[PDB]
C-alpha cells in the first residue's frame, strides 16, 4: 500500500527516529513503519493495552511498544479533540530516552518517537497534524 | 530579543528576564478597584499601588489556589507586570508563564489566547511549576513538593514532563498557616482577625517559625521550660511571646487535622504519589525530592521530611531531600533556564502555530 | 587548597599583611557582631585614617543627609566641614561662592547649625607631633591662646587655640581673625546634638540572605532596621548617630580613597573551614580578614570576587535597597555576577534535556 509516503514525510523534517501507521480494528496488524526499527514489530497485546478499556493498569510499571518499555505522560485517548497518549521510553544507565506520542483514528493509531532532545510537545504536534489529515480521508 | 518569565501565584507575582539568576519584580498579587460603583481616581490599582490605596479600594486576589478564578483582573496584573513592572512592550517578547500542576484545559487554552489576542505576544509556552522547580535544582527527574501561599502540590516528574495521574494536591498552603497560627495566637487572649493583623501574623510565621524534628517531645519541651520562646514586638510597641505557636503552626503540614482539614500530611502525600508512578522510577523519585515554595522555608522542614519519609519507606530505600537556599523563587529561577536554552525556540508556541490551530495548540506542545 | 568554582579562582593569601583602617576597631568589632547576629553582610566605604580619632572620642554627630558644603584636610579644622568654605578643601577653596552657598543653605534649611568646635588633647597631639600638620602652639599673653599655622592648605592664616572646660572636659576651643577680629570658629553642626560633624560610616552595600529578600510591608524597611540595629549596638549618646538613614544621590565622582579598602563584615560561618563550601576553605584563606573580622576589600577585583563569592553563599543585595557600589567596573554587569548554583543547574540541565 502508499503507506510508506505517510511514514517518509513523517522522517522528512529530521525530529523524529521512529513512525508507524497500525490498523486496530478486528486483527490488528501494522499497516506501515520504518524499516528495522521498534515500532515495526508492535504486537496486537500491545495495541490492547493502548486502545484497552483499562486505563490505569498501565501506571503499574508501563506498558511496551514493539517490546521497549514506556512510560505514560498523558492519557489523552479519551479526550475529545485530541485521542492521543504520550509516553517516554524507559532504558538503563545514562542511555537516552526518548518522547512518543500515539493518536486514534477512526481505523488506525499513528506513532512516532523523536530523536534524543526532541520535546514531546513537537511530536505531539506532528502526530496530531497527521491524523488529522487521516481523518478527512476516512481513516 | 530576550524571553520574560512571570510566575503567577495565589499570593505573589515574579517576573523577569530569561537568563537571569533572579526575579527582577515581585510583588502581591492583588487587584483593588474602587469601592464607590456609580457613574457620576482610577478604573483600578494593582500590587504595590493597591494596598497603600486600600482605605478607598476593595482588594481581590485573582488566582484562587493557584487557579486563575478572575480574568479581568487577571489581565490588569499581566498589563502591571510588562508595562508598570518591568517596562517592556508585550509584543516585542516571547513569554514563558507557570501554571499549576493540574490546571484545567480551559484555563491554560484562556491563558493562550490572552497573550496572543491581548498582548500580542510573538510567541508563548506554560510550564507547571514544580517542573520549573526541578530545573533550578539541575535535575530532569524527580518528584517537587512546591507549597506556596494558596496551593501546595505533590508533582513526580519524569525527564521534564510531571506525570498528572500521580500528582497529589493538597489545599493548605501559607495563607492557611498564616490564619491557623492567628487563631492559635487569638486563643491566648491577644486579637489577630482584621486583614492588616494577617500581615502581622504573616510576619510573626516568616521570623518565628519551625518544623520539630519531634512534635511530641518538642511539645513536652515547650511545656516544661522556656528554652523554645521567641519574642515578638507588635507595631503598637507590645512584646508578645511566641512558644509552641512557633512549630504547632507548620506542623499543620503534616497533620492537615490542626486546621479541621481530613487529609494526609504532605509526608504521606509524597509517598502516595511516588506509588502511583511506575515501579521502575520510584527508587530515583525518592532519592530526589526537591522543597519549593515559600512555605518550605521553615528550618527543620527537610529533616524532618528525611526523618518521616524514611519511616514510610522500605528499610533500604535510599531517601534524599533537597532544599535549595532559593527555594522562594526556585519555580522563577527554573522558567529562567528553561526559556534561556537553546532548545527552547523549539518549544514555544508561534503566534503563526496559534493563527492556524487556536487556543487548543497549548494541549499539543505544553506538557 | 585552591579554591574554584567555575571562572572564579582564588588562591590562598600568601603572607597576610596588615592594612590600616579609619574605622576604630572597637567598631569593627560591633559591626562584626551586627552582621552575625542580623545574618547580613555589610560593607563600609573607607574612614579617612586622620578621622579615626574624632570618631573614637564619641563626641561628635556624623555627615547627615543633604551637607553638600565640603569637610577641610588642614588647619585645625582637619575632618571637620567649616561653615566659611575658603578653610575646606582645595576644590571648595577654588569654588567659594558655590561651597559658602551649600554651607548658608543647609543652616537656613534646619539641616545643620553653625557650632563651635572643641578639640580633645589627642587630637592636638596627633596635629602637632603624629602628622605635622600645625606648627607647634606658641603661648599669647594678650588673648591668653595659644597660636599656631596649618603646614598646608593655606601656611599664611594663623589659628588660635584657647583651654576651655566644657562639660567637665578639658578641651581647646579653635578661634580665627573673623575680618581681622579674634573670634571662635565655626563648624557644621547636627541640627539635634548641636556637635560638629564628622565623616560617617557610609554604607557600600548591604547583601541578605535569601529568606529576607521579597516586597516588603512598608527606600527600605528592611534596611532603616538593620540601621537601626547598628546604632543601637555602637551605642553613642542619642544624636551622634554614625550611620544615617537614607541615602544621597550616587554623584559623578571616582577616587580610590573614597571607596577602597572597604571593610565587609560577614556572618561567622564564612570563617569556620567549610565556610565557602564543604571543603573550599575559609573566606580569610583568600582575603585579608583582621583580627577583629573585617574583611579588607582593596580594589575593584578583589570587591568583584567578594561579591561572586557571596552571591554563591545565597547573600544578595536587595531590590528594594539603592546602591551606587562598584567603581572601576573590571566586569560589574548582571551577566558576568550570575550565581554559580544557577549557571551548573543551567548547564546540568541543557545536557539531560538533548543539548
Ligand atoms: N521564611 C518563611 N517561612 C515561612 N513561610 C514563608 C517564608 N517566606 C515566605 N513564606 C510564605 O510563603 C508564601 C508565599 O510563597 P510563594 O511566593 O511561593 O507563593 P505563591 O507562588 O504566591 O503561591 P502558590 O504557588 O500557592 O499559588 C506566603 O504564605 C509567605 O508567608
Ligand atoms: C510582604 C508581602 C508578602 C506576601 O507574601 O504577601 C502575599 C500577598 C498578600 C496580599 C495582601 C497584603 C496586605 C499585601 C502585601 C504584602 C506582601 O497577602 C499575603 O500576605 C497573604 C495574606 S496573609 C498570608 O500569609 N498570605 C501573601
Ligand atoms: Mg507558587
Amino acid at each position: 500500500a502508499g503507506w510508506n509516503a505517510y511514514i517518509d514525510n513523517l522522517m522528512a523534517d529530521g525530529t523524529c527516529q521512529d513512525a508507524a501507521i497500525v490498523g486496530y480494528k478486528d486483527s490488528p496488524s501494522v499497516w506501515a513503519a520504518v524499516p528495522g526499527k521498534t515500532f515495526v514489530n508492535i504486537t496486537p497485546a500491545e495495541v490492547g493495552v493502548l486502545v484497552g478499556k483499562d486505563r490505569s493498569s498501565f501506571y503499574v510499571n508501563g506498558l511496551t511498544l514493539g517490546g521497549q518499555k514506556c512510560s505514560v505522560i498523558r492519557d489523552s485517548l479519551l479526550q475529545d479533540g485530541e485521542f492521543s497518549m504520550d509516553l517516554r521510553t524507559k532504558s538503563t544507565g545514562g542511555a537516552p530516552t526518548f518522547n512518543v506520542t500515539v493518536t486514534k483514528t477512526d481505523k488506525t493509531l499513528v506513532l512516532l518517537m523523536g530523536k534524543e532532545g526532541v520535546h514531546g510537545g513537537l511530536i505531539n504536534k506532528k502526530c496530531y497534524e497527521m491524523a488529522s489529515h487521516l481523518r478527512r480521508s476516512q481513516y | 530579543t530576550t524571553a520574560l518569565v512571570c510566575d503567577n501565584g495565589s499570593g505573589l507575582v515574579k517576573a523577569g528576564f530569561a537568563g537571569d539568576d533572579a526575579p527582577r519584580a515581585v510583588f502581591p498579587s492583588i487587584v483593588g478597584r474602587p469601592r464607590h460603583q456609580g457613574v457620576m481616581q482610577k478604573d483600578s490599582y494593582v500590587g504595590d499601588e493597591a494596598q497603600s490605596k486600600r482605605g478607598i479600594l476593595t482588594l481581590k486576589y485573582p488566582i484562587e489556589h493557584g487557579i486563575i478564578t478572575n480574568w479581568d483582573d487577571m489581565e490588569k496584573i499581566w498589563h502591571h507586570t510588562f508595562y508598570n513592572e518591568l517596562r517592556v512592550a508585550p509584543e516585542e517578547h516571547p513569554t514563558l508563564l507557570t501554571e499549576a500542576p493540574l490546571n484545567p484545559k480551559a484555563n491554560r487554552e484562556k491563558m493562550t489566547q490572552i497573550m496572543f489576542e491581548t498582548f500580542n505576544v510573538p510567541a508563548m509556552y506554560v510550564a507547571i511549576q514544580a517542573v520549573l522547580s526541578l530545573y533550578a535544582s539541575g535535575r530532569t527527574t524527580g518528584i517537587v513538593l512546591d507549597s506556596g501561599d494558596g496551593v501546595t502540590h505533590n508533582v513526580p516528574i519524569y525527564e521534564g514532563y510531571a506525570l498528572p495521574h500521580a500528582i497529589m494536591r493538597l489545599d493548605l498552603a501559607g495563607r492557611d498557616l498564616t490564619d491557623y497560627l492567628m487563631k492559635i495566637l487569638t486563643e491566648r487572649g491577644y486579637s489577630f482577625v482584621t486583614t492588616a493583623e494577617r500581615e502581622i501574623v504573616r510576619d510573626i510565621k516568616e521570623k518565628l517559625c519551625y518544623v520539630a524534628l519531634d512534635f511530641e517531645n518538642e511539645m513536652a519541651t515547650a511545656a516544661s521550660s522556656s528554652s523554645l520562646e521567641k519574642s515578638y514586638e507588635l507595631p503598637d510597641g507590645q512584646v508578645i511571646t511566641i512558644g509552641n505557636e512557633r512549630f504547632r503552626c507548620p506542623e499543620t503540614l503534616f497533620q492537615p487535622s490542626f486546621i479541621g482539614m481530613e487529609s494526609a500530611g504532605i509526608h504521606e502525600t509524597t509517598y502516595n504519589s511516588i506509588m502511583k508512578c511506575d515501579i521502575d522510577i520510584r527508587k530515583d523519585l525518592y532519592a530526589n525530592n526537591v522543597m519549593s515554595g515559600g512555605t518550605t522555608m521553615y528550618p527543620g522542614i527537610a529533616d524532618r521530611m528525611q526523618k518521616e519519609i524514611t519511616a514510610l519507606a522500605p528499610s533500604t530505600m535510599k531517601i534524599k531531600i533537597i532544599a535549595p537556599p532559593e527555594r522562594k523563587y526556585s519555580v522563577w529561577i527554573g522558567g529562567s533556564i528553561l526559556a534561556s536554552l537553546s532548545t527552547f525556540q523549539q518549544m514555544w508556541i508561534t503566534k503563526q502555530e496559534y493563527d492556524e490551530a487556536g487556543p487548543s495548540i497549548v494541549h499539543r506542545k505544553c506538557f | 587548597k585552591t579554591y574554584q568554582s567555575r571562572d572564579l579562582v582564588l588562591e590562598p593569601i600568601q603572607h597576610p599583611k596588615s592594612i590600616e583602617l579609619g574605622m576604630p576597631e572597637v567598631d569593627q568589632s560591633v559591626l562584626a557582631e551586627v552582621a552575625e547576629r542580623e545574618n547580613v553582610i555589610i560593607g563600609v566605604r573607607p574612614v579617612d585614617e586622620k578621622s579615626k580619632s574624632l570618631i573614637a572620642s564619641k563626641m561628635y554627630s556624623s555627615k547627615g543627609l543633604f551637607v553638600k558644603a565640603k569637610s577641610s584636610d588642614w588647619g585645625p579644622m582637619s575632618g571637620f566641614i567649616p561653615v566659611d568654605q575658603s578653610f575646606a578643601k582645595a576644590s571648595a577653596r577654588r569654588d567659594l561662592e558655590k561651597f559658602n552657598e551649600y554651607a548658608e543653605q543647609s543652616i537656613l534649611s534646619g539641616n545643620a547649625v553653625s557650632a563651635n568646635l572643641y578639640l580633645n588633647q589627642v587630637r592636638i597631639e596627633e596635629l602637632v607631633s603624629k602628622y605635622e600638620s600645625l606648627t607647634p602652639l606658641e603661648l599669647d599673653v594678650d588673648s591668653g591662646m595659644y597660636k599656631t599655622t596649618a603646614t598646608n592648605g593655606d601656611q599664611t592664616i594663623p589659628f588660635f587655640l584657647n583651654k576651655v572646660t566644657v562639660d567637665d572636659k578639658e578641651l581647646w576651643q579653635v578661634h580665627y581673625l573673623r575680618e581681622g577680629e579674634l573670634a571662635p570658629f565655626k563648624v557644621i553642626g547636627d541640627p539635634v546634638s548641636k556637635q560638629p560633624m564628622t565623616a560617617d560610616y557610609d554604607l557600600l552595600t548591604v547583601m541578605y540572605t535569601y529568606g529576607d529578600l521579597g516586597p516588603q510591608d512598608k527606600v527600605s524597611d528592611r534596611l532603616k532596621e538593620l540601621k537601626d540595629v547598628i546604632n543601637t549596638s555602637l551605642g553613642r549618646t542619642d544624636g551622634l548617630e554614625m550611620v544615617h538613614h537614607g541615602a544621597d544621590d550616587a554623584n559623578p565622582y571616582a577616587v580610590m580613597a573614597d571607596n577602597f579598602p572597604a571593610t565587609f563584615f560577614v556572618p561567622k560561618h564564612f570563617f569556620d573551614d567549610d565556610g565557602l563550601g564543604e571543603g573550599k576553605g575559609s573566606i580569610q584563606t583568600y582575603f585579608n580578614v583582621n583580627e577583629q573580622g573585617a574583611v579588607v576589600i582593596q580594589n575593584p577585583q578583589e570587591f568583584s570576587n567578594f561579591q561572586q563569592v557571596a552571591i554563591n553563599a545565597s547573600y544578595r543585595a536587595s531590590l528594594n535597597d539603592k546602591w551606587n557600589s562598584g567603581l572601576d567596573s573590571p566586569l560589574f554587569t548582571t551577566k558576568r555576577k550570575l550565581s554559580h548554583d544557577y549557571l551548573d543547574a543551567r548547564d546540568e540541565v541543557a545536557k539531560k534535556l538533548g543539548l
